[PDB]
DNA sequence: GCCGTGACTAAAGGCAAAAAAGCC
RNA sequence: GGCUUUUUUG
DNA sequence: TTTTAGTCACGGC
């Protein structure tokens, strides 16, 4: 199956492996999550309901008065995206929220109502999405990227034994909650137990842990097991069982029943725990010494004597042993307390404890949570309810909670968002576990612990706080409560969340500058993962675990594509097929496995689960019913990698391309590079400059498409239809029959932008891509943007390729360009500038516009005109005035080019304060706009009108009026004529009365449009007017510039040479690009050799195309050899048979493949050796990719064949001209007369340190003295320096440096003396 | 400074000098009027902690900040730190006369000489400039001479060429870790807005033309272009300060073209023939008449220096190629032929240079480098090596080895699972045995790769050392190492994990052919490690240079020979396998201590106060000497200095 | 009570370049 | 025209 | 965050 708008050329696909599921939409996870931000939730789960329902109602400190939420609604946009950028305002909408203010009687019980005011507060302004999942700032267009931190719960660490000398490892729990205190408990090198709330002092455990009302008595009891002692005759018994005995030494012979049962001396044996267990006999015979290690569990005291005898956590001896044998209590009870099993860490924390009141525990605690300040009972009680058992300052949300029970192996996954008793007393026990052998750590870097914050939870976290700080504000206004005499909209102020929301929106971490120079620029800048950002780590605290590679990234994170330099590892990107989990964790899909027998049933699965099941591996054969042909399969089971059973296996990957990102996926024969060369080319291909003229890729993915159409740069139709009207700036397609709705038909119009500036100064353009008259369907592309050819990403050109080293201009890295590359213009590119003149209102006379300039000629002023404004389309160069600027004192203050940049005004606006004399240049503008205005309406009302006039002929002629005698008649009388049928005469009634609507509304809009143009605007105070100036550059490419290829190869080009010295075939056909071989074998990147082996092959095909055209061949000769190239290929996917074309669609076919018939290659399952060795032979070229050139210059054959083939170049951005730079006198610095820095302010490089000690290596010593006073900032030493070079006179005078003298007087600011001395 | 707005730039000093005046007047106003001790008190703290804030924020406790919540910056926060002015205003400070741009590459250049392009150097030497143009007459005042040079016209283009005769410019790129990274150059006018750069001095630049930028500066008194051209041009900095190896050595393009040009082949056009000389073999090759690299026989004159330092002709019939016959004619005339014979790779080139610097000292040498780059360029574009994909000779027996191999895992496997095995040692086993399997499979690919069958002149067929285009650069040196061939044809190996445990399963699949998904994941364990390792090293490298510096910044030689005997005992270094450092580096170039004594009794070997150089430490190694003592700067006298010879020899 | 030990606090952690913002 | 935060090149 | 060193308070026989 094929539709219309990929006939036009159909991709050659390589790859062997059916795909099941396609590719999501690239932008749901940014979609997706602000949907959930400003979208009604009636369960108040999600977004701005939640937080409406966290904070109110509201309840007075009297409880008199309360304050009741009801629901709220999100008001139209006053700007529309195109008006907000270029008005540079920000595109939001407001937030209209109902409150109703219900004051309760003082003097009536509870629930007692006496008044009910409902009303709506303006509570503040939200930014909107764009439809590409992008924001609107100020005139810009910023992207939020995701974070990705650690997900709120309860984690065990280890210390790996590095912290002490002796090695030994210190477990530690902390428990982070998604607000609030932290809490942790960390062993020491003497195994004593500590907490620590919040980073501040250690402190001993149990000190915490008698705070919750706890006994010495209750607390053993929790933490040991009772051993139990009865004084019988002459002895004290214990009842013992063998599970109490293990990893034990008999102090004394155990035995019992007058039988020898264990050996005496020598340790535990198990095979008289066995006989122990086979025997069943509790209780036995115990010496004395035997309780000396014993510690007692409860208090026991006198009942004659009253007084305490032993205490809890008391060591006893045989003193003891006595009073409490004549005192008649034969139940004894001590701890467990074995070295091996249960370690004894309670008891000796009890032993330091400096207490047992818990007022001076909570004293304790008070007073490390702050110094210096009277421990009083109610504070210290306020802060210790309030520090973790509050809902207000501590929430652990519900992922908090889910990771909380699950890490402790309970049951239920839902609960309070606090601690509690329980949780504490579990964690303390767990830790005490991990300590004692049983249990297991955590791994930080694991992606089952951590989560991604989208854009919806940061902006519902920051309208969180700004409604706090209302509700802060608002309750202290309602402290003084009053009768009715408040209305609820004074007492709200929507200031606060307004100016949060701003700050978090404008100015931020996160909140980025979106670099759209390219789509794919676009999609990898918005699927982001950043770990950086507030609650995130910083790019010097990171070490060498977070920013490594784990094995839970497979198929979540991409591996190759992250930024080089200061953060590498923390900021990769997203894969293609991982989507956000519920709580907010990665998930993949996966293709559950049945019996042995794949399904195409997908499973979203998270990272965690991943490990109980077993993953077959993406590129495994199977038949055509899913039974794998190979008895052994490669599977990964917990990060590892082994071979399993066929029946062993749970879990198949659904793609190869489900492990790489977008930007890594674009890049052909990935699997023949290295990774760092993979990393570099994926980096740098997300730099791509756009072109003049995009061309496709010979050797490409299949995702251009998708990226092309995900990006927002593709005008792509809503409803299908025919293209009624096309032009280069518009548009119209008239819907076909099927897809209009009941009321209101219509046509859609779309309208393209042409040369707008981008972000990086580059150029953003649609062309139109359909023809006249022509049939579309939805999801079609009608116009593509920049850097995309018929709907298909291409960000660079193809050229004709050779690897050989040629006289040593491509030494290292640099490439060799033919003149043929520059006469065509295959790599200009245009890049559009803005400049801004503001007029502001400063002393002794306002600044203006107008063309009276002095001391300039007439040249400089033939451009401009008597607005003083230049002309639009005026060739302006360097130094000349774009905006006649003067400052009354006059001073020329007029605004001008910088030098080095030539241009071409293409736009002009101007913005002027309200209330303020328009310039005629203004007029000349907005009358502009107006016109334009006027068209556009003109035309709106002109095809409404001709709908309706189509309705009312088809009403009239089925009402038995003839068709000429209707048309013969004026449109206007149509609905004045009497029809015999009431049913059609009520029709004609109707539209009558939509015609008188119609006309109404088209008025209105006309008024409503001519009042907002014609209206002033709102901008920064002290500005008189604002104009806006836009020049367009066409860089060209020149030795210097930088060029690069998708394999990482990039280079700088070295020499312009003509194209009758470039090598040359037995065709006489020249090469455009020579590589240098020697950069393949130490890169390892294989991939680029491939690349070129198959687009000589891709382009063969193309050429014979364009001799069966050239020759005009019929049709069947024609239709019979493009099948025959369709058709090749090993157990190819793709299935294309011409049949179903017709002739007209077979030969605009053949006529989008005469450039070079495009090849489809998947990333690990691309096309092999034979297959371009079969593509080869199919056309007339030699199957060994190497053909025979010759010698430009000299005309002698080269002495081997070289490597020839086409290959995709890409110009990145970074050019010569705008990194060229020199200096030999301009502007100083103010305080340390140093020249400025900076190609912008005319600065001079920086001679630093390093060149310092590299001059100071050799025996210069003059020239050091020229570059530190001569040249630098001797003030006095330099004007004489300038007047002796023109003099004719090399000399210098020493003088002394003017920034020595500052740091004096800086030294001397201070109480310290620092002066010279004496001559 | 006022900015564009009523609103006004301030520094952070300003506003803690207003609030300690506000709060001395406040204090001021207060005392006087007999207020309570009560607020008294706390006013005094009050004024204590703003002058505290001014002098030294940040010291006592929590900064006091501005509306920005960010610390202000006081008095000694100026100073302290990188921002601070002595490490960014007073040690380096921004320079005029300086430009920046990108550096390309230049074949056709001299050593000494450098491109410029025609903007930046008119924007250079602007002062110049106008001095020559009012000398001549060509404009009377200096507004003229502005005029005129913006104007662009054609005289001015003449006077920057006469201008720019002999007048050095520096060269630098950042960083510049050792002090060949700043060099003089003699520059010419180029077109185009890119810095050609000589190939050879990109070794001590350590630049790459993909993107590189360097900064020009230039002299402006006499004094500093005498410098510039005494101490700083490239002509005068050929050795490394480190060690005496050299810094011009050829390297990638040059010397594979001279690995092409002198290797023979066993059959080639025009072979046995036997030629006049050398200026006939050039003949030849261009005529067609015979290979590049056919075994002829050719009469060759050599100079040696065995006299006097004369030199004294010497004819023979050489059995050689036409390769090293064409070669010849560019080495200088001390030179023996022995040396131009061999393959010529890279280790050897360097050597021949590095003679050539032995015998005839620098002119010689720097002309012959010059040469050897031109032949090295013009014989490399001339062989058209490419890489292709049917370059890369995967060995046959490849994949049977695999298969072998598994049959050991195979067996292990079972043997686990039956007891005899433990974890850990099925885990060494399967290490050794996959490390065994490697090995095995890189030997076979390098036998297969390094021979190829050719006839010879009577019809046998003979083996001959290849002529693949991969095996060429590898051998040769001028890229890649036997590493990269061997992950290019044999399988890639054993991986590590990110902690360092290797994987028991290794990478079976070369680059040649695919790698599935799996394996080229666990390959990005090495890659991501390599990259942080990389980019979290340079922070800490540079650092310890500065530590470096800063300790030993003032140590300048001030004295001839401070004449004390102590010194430190150098022998061999030995660790107990073979000898890390012979004793004839541990020694060259410095000075003994004491007389040397022979074995034998009372002879004197070496007199005390002499500097050893290599005559005399080839007369050392026949006398196979022992132990040497030799002086050192630690061992010094010199008071606030190092005397000449406790340093011993200048290196560079 | 004196030398040994643990806890509390300060400094330091590339070089050059560009491109954006936002504040003061 | 100073500071800060991001992004990128070597 | 990690490393390192300097300094104040505690400790054991
Ligand atoms: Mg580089
Ligand atoms: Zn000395």
């Amino acid at each position: 199956v094929y539709s219309y708008t990929e006939k036009k050329r159909i991709r050659k696909d390589f790859g062997k492996r059916p795909q099941v599921l396609d590719v999501p939409y690239l932008l749901s996870i940014q979609l997706d999550s602000f949907q959930k931000f400003i979208e009604q939730d009636p369960e108040g789960q999600y977004g701005l309901e939640a937080a409406f329902r966290s904070v109110f109602p509201i309840q007075s400190y009297s409880g008199n008065s309360e304050l009741q939420y009801v629901s709220y609604r999100l008001g139209e946009p006053v700007f529309d995206v195109q008006e907000c950028q270029i008005r540079g305002v920000t595109y939001s909408a407001p937030l209209r929220v109902k409150l109703r203010l219900v004051i309760y009687e003082r003097e009536a019980p509870e629930g007692t109502v006496k008044d009910i005011k409902e009303q709506e507060v303006y509570m503040g302004e939200i930014p909107l999405m764009t439809d590409n999942g992008t924001f609107v700032i100020n005139g810009t267009e910023r992207v939020i990227v995701s974070q990705l931190h650690r997900s709120p719960g309860v984690f065990f660490d280890s210390d790996k034994g590095k912290t002490h000398s002796s090695g030994k490892v210190l477990y530690n729990a902390r428990i982070i909650p998604y607000r609030g205190s932290w809490l942790d408990f960390e062993f020491d090198p003497k195994d004593n137990l500590f907490v620590r709330i919040d980073r501040r002092r250690k402190l001993p455990a149990t000190i915490i842990l008698r705070a919750l009302n706890y006994t010495t008595e209750q607390i053993l009891d929790l933490f040991f097991e009772k051993v139990i002692f009865e004084i019988r005759d002459n002895k004290l018994q214990m009842e013992l069982v063998p599970e109490r005995l293990r990893g034990e030494t008999a102090s004394f012979d155990i035995e019992a029943n007058g039988k020898v049962y264990v050996e005496k001396g020598r340790r535990i044996t198990a095979r008289h725990i066995r006989q122990l267990e086979k025997d069943d006999v509790k209780l036995i015979e115990v010496p004395v010494e035997y309780i000396a290690g014993k510690v007692v569990a409860k208090d026991y005291i006198d009942e004659s004597t009253g007084e305490l005898i032993c205490a809890a956590n008391m060591e006893l001896s045989l003193d003891l042993l006595a009073k409490l044998s004549q005192s008649g209590h034969k139940r004894i009870e001590t701890l467990f307390t074995n070295d091996l099993d249960h370690g004894p860490y309670i008891s000796e924390t009890l032993r330091v404890d400096p207490t047992n009141d818990r007022l001076s525990a909570l004293v304790e605690i008070y007073r490390m949570m702050r110094p210096g300040e009277p421990p009083t009972r109610e504070a210290a009680e306020s802060l210790f309810e309030n520090l973790f058992f509050s809902e207000d300052r501590y929430d652990l949300s519900a992922v908090g909670r889910m990771k909380f029970n699950r890490s402790l192996l309970r049951e239920e996954i839902e609960g309070s968002g606090i601690l509690s008793k329980d949780d504490i007393i579990d964690v303390m026990k767990k830790l005490i576990d991990i300590r004692n052998g049983k249990g297991e750590v955590d791994d930080i870097d694991h992606l089952g612990n951590r989560r991604i914050r989208s854009v919806g939870e940061m902006a519902e976290n920051q309208f969180r706080v700004g409604l706090v700080r209302v509700e802060r504000a608002v309750k202290e206004r309602l402290s003084l409560g009053d009768l009715d005499t408040l209305m609820p909209q004074d007492m709200i102020n929507a200031k606060p969340i307004s100016a949060a929301v701003k700050e978090f929106f404008g100015s931020s971490q996160l909140s980025q500058f979106m670099d759209q120079n390219n789509p794919l620029s676009e999609i990898t800048h918005k699927r982001r993962i950043s770990a950086l950002g507030p609650g995130g780590l910083t790019r010097e605290r990171a070490g060498f675990e977070v920013r490594d590679v784990h094995p839970t990234h497979y198929g979540r994170v991409c591996p190759i594509e992250t930024p080089e330099g200061p953060n590498i590892g923390l900021i990769n990107s997203l894969s293609v097929y991982a989507q956000t989990n519920e709580y907010g964790f990665l998930e993949t899909p996966y293709r559950k496995v049945t019996d042995g027998v794949v399904t195409d049933e997908i499973h979203y699965l998270s990272a965690i689960e991943e490990g109980n099941y077993v993953i077959a591996q993406a590129n495994s054969n199977l038949d055509e019913e899913g039974h794998f042909v190979e008895d052994l399969v490669t599977c990964r089971s917990k990060g590892e990698s082994s071979l399993f059973s066929r029946d062993q296996v749970d879990y198949m990957d659904v793609s190869t391309q489900q492990v790489v990102s977008v930007g890594a996926s674009l890049i052909p024969f990935l699997e023949h590079d290295d990774a760092n060369r993979a990393l570099m080319g994926a980096n740098m291909q997300r730099q791509a400059v756009p072109t003049l003229r995009a061309d496709k890729p010979l050797v490409g993915t299949g995702m251009e498409r998708a990226v092309a159409v995900d990006s927002g740069v593709t005008a792509v139709a809503k409803r299908g239809g025919v293209v009624q009207y096309v032009d280069a700036s518009r548009i119209v397609i008239k819907v076909n029959e099927d897809e209009m709705y009941p009321g209101e038909a219509g046509i859609d119009i779309y309208n393209l932008t042409k040369y707008t500036r981008s972000n990086q100064n580059t150029c953003i353009n649609q062309m139109p891509c359909v023809s006249l008259g022509e049939p579309v369907e939805r999801g079609d592309v009608l116009a593509d943007g920049p850097s995309t050819d018929l709907g298909e990403l291409a960000l660079g050109q193809n050229m004709r390729v050779a690897f050989m080293p040629w006289n040593g201009y491509n030494f290292e890295d640099s490439i060799l360009v033919s003149e043929r590359v520059v006469q065509e213009d295959r790599f200009t590119t245009i890049h559009i500038q803005e400049l801004a003149c503001v007029s502001r209102d400063t002393k002794l006379g306002p600044e203006e516009i107008t063309a009276d300039i002095p001391n300039v000629g007439e040249a400089a002023l033939s451009k401009l005109d008597e607005s003083g404004i230049v002309y639009i389309g005026a060739e302006v160069t360097g130094g000349d005035i774009l905006v006649g600027k003067v400052t009354p004192k006059v001073k020329d203050s007029s605004l001008r080019v910088p030098n080095g940049v030539s241009g071409t005004v293409i736009d002009v606006q101007v913005f002027t304060r309200d209330g303020v004399e328009k310039d005629k240049r203004a007029l000349e503008i907005e009358e502009m706009q107006l016109k334009q205005a006027k068209k556009d309406l003109s035309e709106e009302l002109q095809i409404l009108e001709a709908g309706l006039f189509s309705r009312i002929r088809a009403v009239l002629v089925a009402g038995g009026v003839e068709a000429e005698k209707l048309d013969k008649l004026p449109r206007d009388r149509w609905l004045e004529l009497g029809l015999t049928d009431e049913e059609k005469q009520n029709q004609l009634e109707q539209l009558a009365e939509q015609y008188d609507e119609l006309k109404h509304e088209f008025e209105k809009k006309l008024e409503a449009k001519r009042r907002k143009i014609t209206q002033g605007d709102d901008l920064a105070p002290g500005v008189l007017k604002i104009v806006k100036v836009y020049l367009a550059v066409k860089r060209r490419i020149q030795p210097g510039d930088k060029m690069a290829g998708r394999h990482g190869n990039k280079g700088v080009i070295s020499k312009i040479n003509p194209i009758e010295d470039m090598p040359y075939d037995e065709n006489g056909t020249p090469v455009d690009i020579v590589l240098n071989p020697l950069g393949v074998p130490s890169r390892m990147n294989i991939g680029q050799i491939l690349e070129t082996h198959l687009g000589m092959a891709a382009k063969g095909i193309g050429d014979k195309i364009n001799a069966m055209l050239k020759q005009q061949q019929e049709v069947a000769k024609l239709r019979e050899f493009i099948q025959r190239a369709y058709d090749l290929g090993a157990d190819v996917r793709q299935k294309v048979d011409l049949s179903t074309f017709s002739d007209e669609e077979v030969m605009r076919l053949a006529e989008n493949l005469r450039k070079g018939m495009p090849i489809a290659t998947p990333v690990f399952d691309g096309a092999k050796e034979a297959e371009i060795k079969e593509l080869l032979k199919l056309g007339d070229l030699p199957t060994s990719g190497q053909i025979r050139l010759y010698d430009g210059r000299t005309g002698e054959q080269f002495e081997r064949p070289v490597t020839v083939g086409y290959m995709y170049m890409l110009k990145l951005n970074h050019l010569v001209d705008d990194k060229m730079h020199a200096r030999s006198t301009g502007s100083y610095s103010l305080v340390t007369q140093q020249p400025l820095g900076g190609k912008a302010q005319f600065g001079g490089q920086r001679f630093g340190e390093m060149e310092v000690w590299a001059l100071e290596a050799y025996g210069a010593a003059y020239t050091l003295q020229e570059m530190l006073t001569v040249k630098s900032d001797d003030v006095n030493g330099r004007t004489k320096m300038y007047k002796n070079i023109v003099d004719g006179n090399h000399q210098m005078e020493p003088g002394m440096p003017e920034s020595f003298n500052v740091l004096l007087k800086e030294i001397r600011s201070l109480g310290i003396n620092i002066e010279l001395e004496d001559e | 400074v006022p900015l564009d707005g009523g609103r006004f730039a301030t520094s952070d000093l300003n506003d803690l000098y207003r609030r300690v005046i506000n709060r001395n007047n406040r204090l001021k106003r207060l005392l006087d009027l007999a207020a309570p001790d009560i607020i008294v008190r706390n006013e005094k703290r009050m004024l204590q902690e703003a002058v505290d804030a001014l002098l030294d924020n940040g010291r006592r406790g929590r900064a006091i900040t501005g509306s920005n919540k960010r610390p202000l910056k006081s008095l000694a926060d100026m100073i302290k730190g990188k921002q601070g002015r002595f490490r960014q205003n007073l040690l380096g400070k921004r320079v005029d006369y300086s430009g920046r741009s990108v550096i390309t590459v230049g074949p056709y250049l001299r050593l000494h000489q450098c491109g410029l392009p025609k903007k930046m150097a008119l924007e250079l030497f602007k002062p110049f400039i106008y001095g020559k143009l009012e000398l001549r007459g060509l404009a009377t005042t200096i507004k003229a001479a502005k005029k005129m040079v913006e104007r662009e016209e054609a005289v001015v283009w003449d006077i920057l060429d006469e201008v720019i005769r002999e007048h050095p410019v520096l060269l630098n790129r950042a960083p510049t870790l050792h002090r060949l990274g700043i060099q003089a150059f003699e520059p010419v006018l180029i077109e185009g807005k890119a810095i050609q750069l000589h190939p050879l001095v990109c070794a001590a630049y350590n630049a790459d033309f993909d993107g590189d930028q360097m900064a020009v500066h230039v002299p402006l008194t006499l004094e500093a272009q005498l410098e510039a051209r005494a101490l700083m041009m490239s002509t005068n900095n050929i050795l490394s300060p480190a060690n005496g190896e050299p810094i011009i050595v050829p390297s990638q393009d040059v010397v594979l073209g001279l690995y092409y040009m002198t290797r023979d082949c066993v059959n080639a056009k025009g072979e046995g023939m036997v030629l006049t000389g050398p200026k006939e073999a050039e003949r030849l090759y261009r005529s067609g008449l015979a290979s590049l690299h056919a075994r002829v026989k050719v009469r060759i004159t050599e100079y040696e220096k065995d006299a006097n330092g004369e030199l004294v002709a010497k004819t023979s019939l050489k059995d050689t190629t036409v390769g090293r016959a064409i070669l010849w004619m560019i080495v200088p005339k001390g030179l023996p032929y022995s040396i131009v014979n061999q393959a010529l790779g890279k280790k050897a080139i360097s050597k021949m240079l590095n003679t050539c610097y032995r015998i005839l000292g620098l002119k010689p040498t720097v002309i012959f480098a010059d040469q050897i780059m031109y032949t090295g360029f013009a014989y490399a574009a001339r062989s058209g090596a490419s890489v292709g994909i049917d370059d890369m000779v995967i060995p046959e027996k490849k994949h049977e080895i695999i298969s072998e191999a598994e049959a050991e895992v195979a067996e292990i496997q079972e043997q686990f699972q039956s007891g005899l095995v433990t974890a850990g040692e099925r885990y060494n086993k399967v290490i050794d045995i996959w490390a065994a399997a490697n090995d095995r499979v890189s030997k076979a690919m390098m036998d297969n790769l390094q021979t190829e069958t050719v006839i010879n002149r009577d019809g046998q067929e003979e083996k001959q050392v290849s002529f693949n285009s991969i095996y060429m650069m590898a051998d040769s040196g001028a890229r890649g190492s036997a590493a990269q061939i061997r992950q290019l044809a044999g399988m890639r190996g054993l991986m590590a994990k990110p902690d360092g445990s290797i994987i028991e399963t290794p990478i079976t699949a070369n680059f040649r052919e695919g790698l599935n998904v799996l394996q080229y994941f666990i390959s990005t364990h090495g890659a991501r490690k390599g990259l942080a390792d990389t980019a979290l090293k340079t922070a800490n490298s540079g650092y310890l240079t500065r530590r470096l510096v800063d300790v030993a910044q003032d140590l300048v030689v001030t004295e001839d020979d401070c004449g004390t005997h102590e010194g430190i005992m150098m022998t061999p270094v030995i660790e107990g396998g073979d000898v890390k450092e012979p004793l004839r580096d541990r020694v060259l170039g410095r000075v003994t201590a004491e007389d040397v004594l022979k074995p034998g009794t009372a002879d004197i070997l070496v007199p005390r106060n002499t500097l050893l150089h290599e005559q005399w430490c080839d007369l050392l190694e026949e006398n196979s000497v022992d132990a040497v003592k030799v002086r050192s700067v630690v061992s010094c006298d010199t008071d606030f200095g190092v005397c000449a010879h406790c340093y011993g020899r200048d290196l560079a």
